[PDB]
RNA sequence: UUUUU
RNA sequence: GCAGGGGAGAUACCAUGAUCACGAAGGUGGUUUUCCCAGGGCGAGGCUUAUCCAUUGCACUCCGGAUGUGCUGACCCCUGCGAUUUCCCCAAAUGUGGGAAACUCGACUGCAUAAUUUGUGGUAGUGGGGGACUGCGUUCGCGCUUUCCCCUG
């Protein structure tokens, strides 16, 4: 499980199977793909059904959040390791 | 079994087409037993939205629908063993 | 249950014998047949290797499906992995 | 016990939030969680889909039924993490 | 295999929610590791406002979304 | 403490008129004499009939064997 | 009676005709031909059949565990 | 089976943790058999036992005096559902916590004591060095014996590395839960290696390479192998650490007919009574 | 954390509830399905019987050639012993020479005993009229096999009942009956046949 | 050894 | 609960000094070699961005020096790993190593593990918008319904 190591703690965007896509600091992981986010941020892209407009993304804080891997889709890498030095 | 085969088939080229309209076409570093596969450089194209290049992308075995190889992988070799 | 030891020969039995045979014809006669998935679309292909869960490698496949009047579209793929979740049922070519 | 079902037992006993299939959100105290990830609470707030709220007195949540669960943060100061 | 924390549930009188948007309540008698629930005096609670009376029944724990005590444990 | 299995080797012994629904499907339920069981929750009803709500109509099939995923809820009569 | 289980009940309608219905709506009546240990289904010379009504003949056709919601004889 | 439901057999942990859960009810209960009573106390499930008996009603419990020890006796077990509640325990000694346990939870018993398996085994203890005779193990298993037998251990770990020794040395050998004793009585398994904890037949030989710390455990290893019919032969390796009850070993040699040791019977700290 | 005092208990405080959202999907069971899942009934177009492929394209990688070449071997071994066993004749044959049945046979014996240390041990069972010791035709080193045909047949009966596993030089040689002018059938470990389990497998 | 499968 | 610690072929060379008139083939245990190749050591070379020193330079064949984060990475080596205990031997004889085991922990793999609680689908992928083109209610913004052509996944 090196290519999952890889990416520990990470800034990861994990796609879920709603379409939502959670970016955040993987903190654990399990064999069931249920993975631990730290300071998780929830993103959604509504459909405007009013006019031809852009997409609206509505983002949400939830911290330490707990996704299971039955919902979890895809993940990729979205932004570094938050760093203590300078 | 048949993930044996599909474990083999580290570094190539393929396209991963998800049960929700999404097609990932990079080059599979690695996958595992429980059909979860793990790509470099992959273009990912879901369903109503845009295609986009990333260094890395993961997918679940539960989430992929079908994989397709290129012409010439030698299906008869790596079915084997 | 059945066989609790380290011995599973009776699995290749159960693949010769049952319902998976329709499969194992298709690998031994190479003979086509299509497939009809969960994504509402049709393969039609030859079998090349298979597993206990129904996942399959086909070889120069056809994939028909219907868009929108009703149009019909097909796409093939000379090499292809269908995962057995996603196969709803199959059936061989009759000659 | 993996390292999330051990951030979700250590998370019990707290107030934590949870994300039903359905599209209903309990958020509340909870009672007990087991390796399953089936998790009591006591006094919850649910949300349903439509966005009415609701109070609950007990109520148990399975789970195969279970989308997310949101957890504090000091669950992140855990030894394992 | 665990089995699920339906001890202070036992014998007590609950409302649990079904797979296809409907509800149920009764007072559960027992319980599975697989999640499977049995109701005395259980009621239907359709998708109209009118319910009907069952009795004993056996709920899949499949179909169960979540459990909500009427009698506080 | 009643369970659900002793609760379907009741109803199948006194031979009851169990209505179960289906699974993610709140329009069609089957109804009959439940014959047997097994460890998967198959059961294999000697009558059985599919009703709908809109139509308001039992098609009956006879002996039909139906899988414990399609099983929802079931009650007597 | 004795209580049939379905697998005895599968055993007997092996051999004989049987229309198995899936959780899709469509049916195939058909000779059972062959099953496993999940309850999977083999057909020969069968018909399809789709919202009641005949659709096709397929002929051998192999149904899974997962698709397959109930199945009756004839 | 709870909810299929007339006598039940349970441990002290399980039928508290089924009372405990509202899983099981004793409102019909009318008798008690506490089997192995001395073991249950030293188990720790003596407090498990009390809590037990606790949900039992009291109403139904035996008076303590003459009656209960025999045609007013024989009167109330006529009564059919209006009887009193009984009480049987068996065990092989008779310690201050099984008779407390017996003055609390009986009323007035009737002791019957048979059941002694140190004077009805031929007890070949090995009382030459346990380790000498770990040696002779090997020893003892080239020299032939007919399966299925017991290989006593004070760890269920050293008694696991015992049965891996014995499976190098080309013997099938259980660890010590039904399909290891499924094999040994159909006679795929030749040794079963386990600790001083059954279900199990008459048995030829009986090995003890680790001494236990007491006697009631030898004679409940004993035991095992049959208490009529066939005597067996339990040899037990004796080493300088089980000496505190080699002296009760001296009376596992003064109190056996079927044996013939020197050793032991002679040996200093075997002499006097320990404490 | 869950018995902590309240001052180690307050560092656990939840945060801030999230803000009522509408779902992005809706019901599975309360879906609009415009166009369901069917069956292939008019998909049914995928091969007609002249035009089909083969069925025995399929082989297996590098082993074929190696049983190929293992099956030929063995059929070039068996060739072999077929034609020594029509050029084999004891009865033919020089060395092969007295009564058979009043001979004695003495192999796995040592290369440094001589025929004279074996004369002399057959010697005991009765007087022996020839001693024919096994050498080889190129190198000359002995095979260690002899042959002692005695006068008498139950001095030979009584050499084979009685030197059988005798101690000779340090190696028990063994003892037996002459075989290849008495037993009809019977054929040389060279030819395929021949006694002895020391290198069965 | 003595539910927590 | 259970079992395990690279597999598949040729070995021509060595040992097993093969029980029949000079032999066996082959297997087994070593050596070499070909694939599936796995985890590492050696880090030459190359990419990216900052700090300091020097350079006012006439090129059209990239190219001043040192350090730091993040990477990629050929050639060359080993057949497994981190921890314990015993016997024998080469030995620069208390060190360095070679050959064997006893087996424990790090949740390493497969297993009635594709049958209701994540690793074989009731999470299908059946769209969104612009022009003409219907009907109902109307607060005239719209909710539902009936069409053709376009841009887009």
């Amino acid at each position: 499980s090196s290519k999952m190591l890889q990416h520990i703690d990470y800034r990861m965007r994990c796609i879920l199977q709603d379409g939502r896509i959670f970016i955040g600091t993987f903190k654990a992981f399990d064999k069931h793909m249920n993975l631990i986010l730290c300071d998780c941020d929830e993103f959604r892209k509504i459909k405007p059904k009013n006019s031809k407009q852009a997409e609206r993304e509505e983002k949400r804080v939830l911290g330490l959040v707990l996704l299971r891997g039955e919902n979890l889709v895809s993940m990729t890498v979205e932004g570094p390791p938050p760093k203590d030095t300078g | 079994k048949l993930v044996r085969f599909l474990m083999k088939l580290s570094h190539e080229t393929v396209t991963i087409e998800l049960k929700n309209g999404t097609q990932v076409h990079g080059t599979i570093t690695g996958v595992d037993v429980s059909m979860n596969t793990h790509l470099k450089a992959v273009k990912m194209t879901l369903k109503n939205r845009e295609p986009v290049q990333l260094e890395t992308l993961s997918i679940r075995g539960n989430n992929i629908r079908y994989f397709i190889l290129p012409d010439s992988l030698p299906l008869d070799t790596l079915l084997v063993d | 249950e059945m066989t609790p030891e380290e011995l599973q020969k009776r699995e290749e039995e159960e693949f010769n014998t049952g319902p998976l045979s329709v499969l194992t014809q298709s690998v031994k006669n190479n003979t086509q047949v299509l497939i009809n998935c969960r994504n509402n679309k049709k393969l039609l292909g030859r079998v090349k290797a298979f597993d206990r869960h129904c996942n399959m490698v086909l070889e120069n496949v056809k994939e028909m499906w219907t868009e929108v009047k009703p149009v019909n579209k097909d796409r093939y793929i000379s090499k292809m992995f269908l995962r057995g979740d996603s196969v709803i049922v199959v059936l061989r070519n009759p000659l | 016990i993996g390292v999330p079902i051990k951030v979700l037992h250590e998370a019990e006993g707290h107030i934590v939030t949870c994300e039903t299939n359905t599209g209903e959100v309990y958020r509340g105290k909870l009672i007990e969680a087991e390796d399953n990830m089936n998790c009591q609470m006591s006094n919850i707030t649910v949300t349903y889909r439509d966005g009415r709220v609701a109070q609950l007195e007990q109520v148990y949540i399975r789970g195969s039924k279970i989308r997310f669960l949101i957890l504090p943060d000091m669950l992140k100061n855990a030894p394992m993490l | 295999a665990h089995p699920p924390e339906l001890k202070k549930f036992m014998d007590k009188k609950l409302s649990l929610k079904l797979n296809g948007g409907r509800h149920v309540q009764g007072i559960l008698r027992g319980f599975d590791p697989f999640m499977n629930l049995v109701i005395d005096e259980c009621v239907e609670m359709a998708t109209s406002g009118q319910q009907n009376n069952i009795g004993m029944v056996v709920i899949r724990g499949n179909s169960i979304i979540m459990l909500e005590a009427l009698e506080r444990v | 403490m009643v369970q659900p299995i002793n609760l379907i080797f009741r109803y199948l012994q006194n031979r009851s008129r169990i209505q179960v629904w289906l699974y993610e499907q709140v329009n069609m339920r089957i109804e009959g004499c439940i014959i047997g069981f097994d460890e998967y929750m198959n059961l294999v009803l000697d009558d059985a009939e599919e009703i709908h709500s809109k139509t308001k109509s039992r098609k009956q099939l006879g002996r039909i064997m139906l899988k414990g995923d399609n099983i929802t809820l079931l009650q007597s009569v | 009676s004795l209580p049939l289980n379905p697998k005895p009940f599968l055993n007997g309608l092996t051999g004989k005709p049987v229309m198995v219905k899936l959780k899709w709506g469509m049916e195939y009546k058909g000779y059972l031909v062959s099953v496993d240990g999940y309850m999977n289904m083999q057909l020969a010379n069968t018909e399809e059949y789709i919202d009641g009504a005949l659709s096709g003949h397929l002929g051998e056709v192999l149904i899974r565990c997962n698709n397959v919601l109930y199945i009756r004889g004839v | 089976r709870l909810r299929m439901g007339e006598i039940v057999i349970a441990t002290p942990g399980r039928l508290i943790d089924v009372l405990e859960n509202r899983y099981l009810v004793l409102s019909r209960c009318t008798y008690v058999v506490l089997d192995e009573a001395d073991r249950m106390i030293d188990m720790g499930f003596e407090p498990d036992v009390q809590k037990i008996l606790e949900h039992m009603p009291v109403s139904n419990q035996k008076p303590d005096t003459d009656e209960a020890e025999p045609e007013k006796m024989l009167a109330n077990f006529e009564s059919g559902k209006h009887k009193y509640r009984q009480t049987v325990m068996f065990t092989a000694t008779m310690p201050p916590a099984v008779e407390r346990l017996a003055r609390s939870y009986l009323r007035r018993p009737a002791v019957v004591y048979i059941g002694k398996p140190h004077e009805r085994v031929e007890q070949k203890v090995f009382l030459m060095s346990e380790s000498e005779k770990r040696k002779k193990l090997l020893a003892i298993l080239e020299q032939g014996f007919d399966p299925p037998i017991i290989i006593f251990v004070n760890q269920k770990k050293g008694c696991d590395v015992l049965a891996k020794s014995l499976e190098k040395m080309g013997y099938n050998a259980c660890t010590l839960r039904e399909f290891a004793l499924s094999n040994l009585k159909a006679g795929a398994k030749d040794i079963l290696v386990a600790t001083d904890v059954i279900d199990i037949q008459d048995v030829s030989m009986v090995v003890n390479y680790d001494m236990a710390k007491n006697i009631e455990d030898y004679i409940h290893r004993i035991g095992r192998t049959g208490r009529a019919g066939k005597s067996g032969v339990a040899i037990t390796f004796l080493t300088k650490e089980d000496s505190a009850v080699f002296y009760e070993l001296k009376q596992a040699i003064l109190e056996s007919p079927v044996s013939s040791p020197p050793e032991l019977a002679n040996h200093p700290d075997a002499q006097h009574k320990p404490g | 954390t869950q018995f902590l005092p309240p001052n180690l208990l307050a560092l656990f405080a939840p945060r801030d509830p999230i803000p009522y959202l509408p779902p992005l999907e809706k019901l599975p069971h309360e879906k609009h399905h415009n166009q369901p899942y069917c069956g292939i009934a008019p998909y049914i177009r995928e091969f007609e019987d002249p035009r089909d492929a083969p069925p025995p394209t399929r082989a297996e990688t590098r082993e074929e050639r190696m049983e190929r070449k293992r099956r030929e071997k063995i059929e070039r071994r068996q060739q072999e012993v077929e034609t020594e066993l029509k050029m084999w004749d004891p009865h033919n044959d020089p060395n092969a020479q007295g009564d058979a049945f009043k001979t004695l046979f003495v192999a796995r014996v040592n290369y440094d005993t001589t025929e004279s240390k074996l004369r002399r041990e057959f010697e005991v069972y009765g007087p022996i009229k020839r001693i024919h010791m096994v050498y080889s035709k190129r190198s000359g080193k002995p095979r260690g096999y002899a042959f002692i045909e005695y006068e008498h047949e139950r001095d030979m009966h009584s050499a084979y009942k009685h030197a059988d596993g005798k101690k000779i030089d340090g190696r028990r040689v063994l003892v037996d009956v002459e075989r290849g002018r008495t037993v009809k059938g019977w054929r040389p470990r060279r030819l395929g046949g021949g006694l002895g389990g020391t290198r069965r497998g």
